[PDB]
């Protein structure tokens, strides 16, 4: 009770309330949400994961982007980089499930952001490169096709003109079909005209123009899907005297790609200047995500400024999704993007990674900081966070056989298994572990009272197996010794053999002096160098005053 | 039952949960998963013990503690019986904060009080704490923390309003006061600079207005913006709060009991995150 108003007063002081919480970050960026109820009053909250793709946690999938990445021997800084990313959008085509437009989303920029090409070399370099536009087409429109299934198969079985159904089969490209209905409809004539379809040619253009204008200055009564077998006809679909926006209230935008693409002229002009022509014409949304690998397809040619500001508005494509691209086409450099906008996806992506507890897969992202100093400090930093996440597979172990120095993360082990709770065997492996490349000093101050367990000769010659590693590495941090290890030199040759002091044991009287001040924080090791000294001198008569009174220096009273 | 908690840090490596409630002992619960386990009850302070903040090992790992009655008590495992190897007695009001430094700048530790100081308590091997004072405010300092973005400064955020941007001189081993930054009509609670691995970093201005503004740098030196969480009075006093290592989610606590974790989206905006 008199507790109450007490805390109560002592809380108005400090301006806090009788209701209280904090979350606070960890070493995997996770949270301890304070509620009420629990033994330790946290409930220890996952942060929701914004990157939840099935096929991030097969591990082969991280080693499937190191393999289409060359990887960087950097030399402003020694952690890895990538030299050329060719990474490839057909290796989650494989981990993913199959019916989704999220597989349909995967493949359309596996057509686009990565390259197709025609084999074996044709004669002429303009025949050449066509071949590859070409080729590229022959996937593409299928793509385009395949997409419009349901919507153009709906209108099928639904009633319809007889050249409606003709347009509407064409749609799903089938042009024998088309012809054999035209046939049906006892139109000989119009059956040439549903097969020169698939192809275009100049002269039937003219005459297709010629006839829709004489149609105009004729009388009255046309069909409309008549209009647009001559609007095929003419090689212009939208560009040609009337535009199809009967088509884009019953049917998609991409029932217009498909019209451009096949009968707006078969790749005469370039694909990057037919889609770009037809986002002009036709908008196509900012919002779906298919839609904006059109746009950024469209503008290949400046891709930076478009696609910042429609990462605002899709939201359905991931932040893997959107760092892939800028991954890939920048070291092709097909895509102009600059480094930041490589490193800010880089950090975000690499950031959901570890909420996931993806840290290898992290570290991995991290790597495409290409600026220098920042895969210096995320590098360093991630491995010495997190030690056991990285050594989870051995793909991840590899990751820290990379280009990164054993060293870091023997380092990071080592960092980590120094406590004063297990210690004896763990500042060992500062020494014999050797990322630290000699710190024995901490040994020293370890092997106070650890002579205290037990004297036995190679316990004795404990102390003369990691004390000549002293020299065997140079000095490095915190070392410099051979006082305060020369008392151990010849504490063995003290209790082994009886001497008349050859001068090491002078050496070591100060050496106890030295290790008197040194305690590093434990009960007592500055008065240890009691033990260890009076013990052994005693050889000689000689009292001197310890390292109190005169039996614990001497042991000879 | 668990009396109220006012903080519980975790370790570097995160396995020692420090939970230091109002029952005056910082109960150590080594993580195991929910066999969170008591492996010290650590009697010592007089009053309701607030804050907890690990080092980092180079040494161990050392505990630093802090209270109502101005102790802080040097908490240190021998084979993990833990006990003071001194106390820093130095603060006559309830010391708010508590905070150890990277081992770039050293084992400095950084202590607050409202009593006006902040010591930077520079520590060494021969188990001596050395305050290094400056009094940064004289309504009290409710916090100070280290700012090591990519450098080297403690911002300090007080009972005064102000906001005071100590950067770096170390001509003493205290830092000159480089700016002041106002912009509330009740104490600044806490300062939680981003210890991001990125040049940007912010300052979310936690506060007892409500109104969590992040001042947002785009770099080292660069421009204090207005660019608030919450643009409102936010329901109840805001509490403690810190940026993610990466990601940049604002785990901004209330008084309410909730954690309105608001993570980044880049124009310096701030959208939801559960």
């Amino acid at each position: 009770n008199d507790e109450i108003d007490n805390a109560k007063l002592i809380m108005k002081e400090r301006r806090f309330t009788a209701s209280y919480t904090f979350a606070k970050f960890s070493t995997g960026s996770m949270l301890l949400t304070k509620d009420i109820v629990g033994k330790s009053g946290v409930s220890i909250k996952r942060l929701p994961t914004e990157l939840q793709r099935k096929f991030l946690f097969d591990d082969v999938y991280l080693d499937k982007e190191i393999e289409k990445v060359t990887i960087e021997a950097r030399k402003s800084n020694p952690y890895p980089q990538i030299s050329e990313s060719s990474l490839l959008f057909k290796d989650a085509l494989d981990y993913m499930e199959k019916t989704s437009s999220d597989y349909n989303l995967w493949k359309l920029s596996s057509i686009l952001f990565d390259p197709v090409s025609y084999p074996y070399k044709t004669d002429n370099d303009q025949v050449k490169m066509a071949l590859l536009k070409k080729e590229r087409h022959c996937r593409l429109t299928s793509w385009i096709v395949s997409q419009i299934g349901p919507e153009i198969e709906e209108k099928i079985r639904n009633s319809s003109n007889e050249i409606e159904q003709i347009f509407l089969y064409l749609l799903l490209n089938d042009v024998v079909r088309a012809s054999k209905l035209a046939i049906e409809s006892k139109n000989g004539h119009l059956s040439v005209l549903i097969s020169y379809l698939g192809s275009n040619d100049p002269r039937i253009r003219d005459l297709a123009e010629l006839q829709l204008q004489k149609w105009s200055t004729g009388g009255c009564s046309i069909d409309k899907n008549i209009s647009k077998i001559y609007k095929l006809l003419s090689g212009s679909p939208f560009e040609g005297l009337f535009s199809l926006k009967e088509l884009e209230s019953e049917f998609s935008w991409l029932c217009l790609l498909n019209l451009t693409l096949c009968y707006g002229q078969i790749d005469e002009y370039s694909l990057e200047s037919l889609v770009q022509s037809h986002l002009d014409k036709f908008s196509l949304p900012y919002d779906d995500p298919i839609g904006v690998i059109f746009q950024l397809y469209a503008a290949n040619e400046n891709t930076e400024k478009l696609y910042k500001e429609v990462r605002q508005r899709t939201n359905a494509l991931d932040v893997q999704f959107c760092w892939y691209l800028i991954q890939t086409l920048r070291f092709n450099g097909t895509r102009v993007f600059s480094k930041e906008t490589s490193d800010e996806a880089t950090f975000a992506f690499a950031a959901q990674l570890e909420f996931a507890q993806l840290h290898g897969h992290s570290l991995f992202v991290s790597c495409f900081l290409n600026d220098d100093k920042a895969a210096e400090d995320t590098i360093k930093r991630l491995v010495m966070r997190e030690i056991t996440l990285l050594r989870a597979s051995t793909n991840d172990h590899i990751l820290n056989r990379l280009k990164i120095p054993s060293q870091l993360i023997f380092n990071a082990q080592a960092l980590k298994d120094r406590y004063e709770g297990n210690y004896l065997s763990e500042v060992q492996n500062l020494l014999l572990g050797s990322s630290y490349d000699l710190a024995e000093m901490a040994i020293v101050t370890s092997l106070g009272p650890r002579l205290l367990l037990s004297n036995n000769p190679v316990q004795n010659n404990e102390l003369k197996t990691l004390r000549e590693i002293l020299n065997e590495f140079p000095d490095s941090e915190r070392d410099k010794w051979s006082v305060s290890i020369n008392v151990f030199e010849v504490y063995l040759k003290l209790v082994l053999d009886n001497v008349e002091t050859q001068e090491t044991i002078d050496s070591l009287i100060s050496g106890m002096k030295i290790f008197y001040d040194q305690y590093k924080h434990c009960r007592e090791v500055a008065a240890c160098c009691n033990v260890m000294s009076q013990e052994i001198v005693s050889k000689i008569l000689e009292k001197n005053n310890p390292s109190l009174g005169q039996p614990e220096k001497a042991y000879l009273r | 039952h668990n009396e109220l908690i006012h903080d519980a840090v975790l370790d570097y490596y995160g396995k020692r949960l420090a939970t230091c409630s109002s029952d005056k002992t910082i109960k150590i619960f080594e993580v195991e998963g929910e066999t969170h386990k008591l492996i010290d009850t650590l009697t010592g302070h007089e009053g309701p013990v607030w804050r907890v903040d690990w080092a980092h090992p180079k040494f161990g790992t050392i505990l630093a503690s802090c209270s109502y009655d101005g102790k802080v008590l040097i908490w240190k495992e021998e084979n993990g019986r833990w006990s003071q190897i001194a106390v820093h007695a130095v603060h006559s009001a309830s010391v708010n904060s508590v905070q150890w430094a990277p081992h770039e700048y050293g084992p400095l530790l950084l202590v607050a009080s409202s009593d006006g100081k902040v010591s930077v308590v520079e520590f060494k091997e021969n188990g001596t704490t050395s305050p290094i004072i400056i009094d940064a405010h004289a309504i009290g300092v409710n916090s100070a923390s280290w700012a090591p973005a990519t450098s080297r400064k403690f911002v300090t955020g007080g009972a005064d309003n102000l906001v005071k941007i100590w950067k770096y001189n170390s001509d003493a081993q205290t830092y000159v006061l480089e700016s002041t930054l106002e912009g509330h009509s009740d104490w600044v609670r806490d300062v939680a600079w981003s210890p991001t691995v990125l040049l940007r970093s912010y300052l979310a201005s936690v506060s007892q207005d409500r109104t969590c503004i992040i001042w947002t740098q785009d770099n080292e030196q660069g421009p204090w913006k207005k660019t608030l969480l919450k643009e409102e009075k936010f329901p109840d006093v805001l509490w403690r709060a810190s940026w993610s290592l990466s990601g940049n989610v604002l785990a901004l606590s209330g008084g309410d009991n909730k954690v309105t974790l608001w993570k980044e989206n880049l124009e310096g905006k701030w959208e939801p995150a559960g």
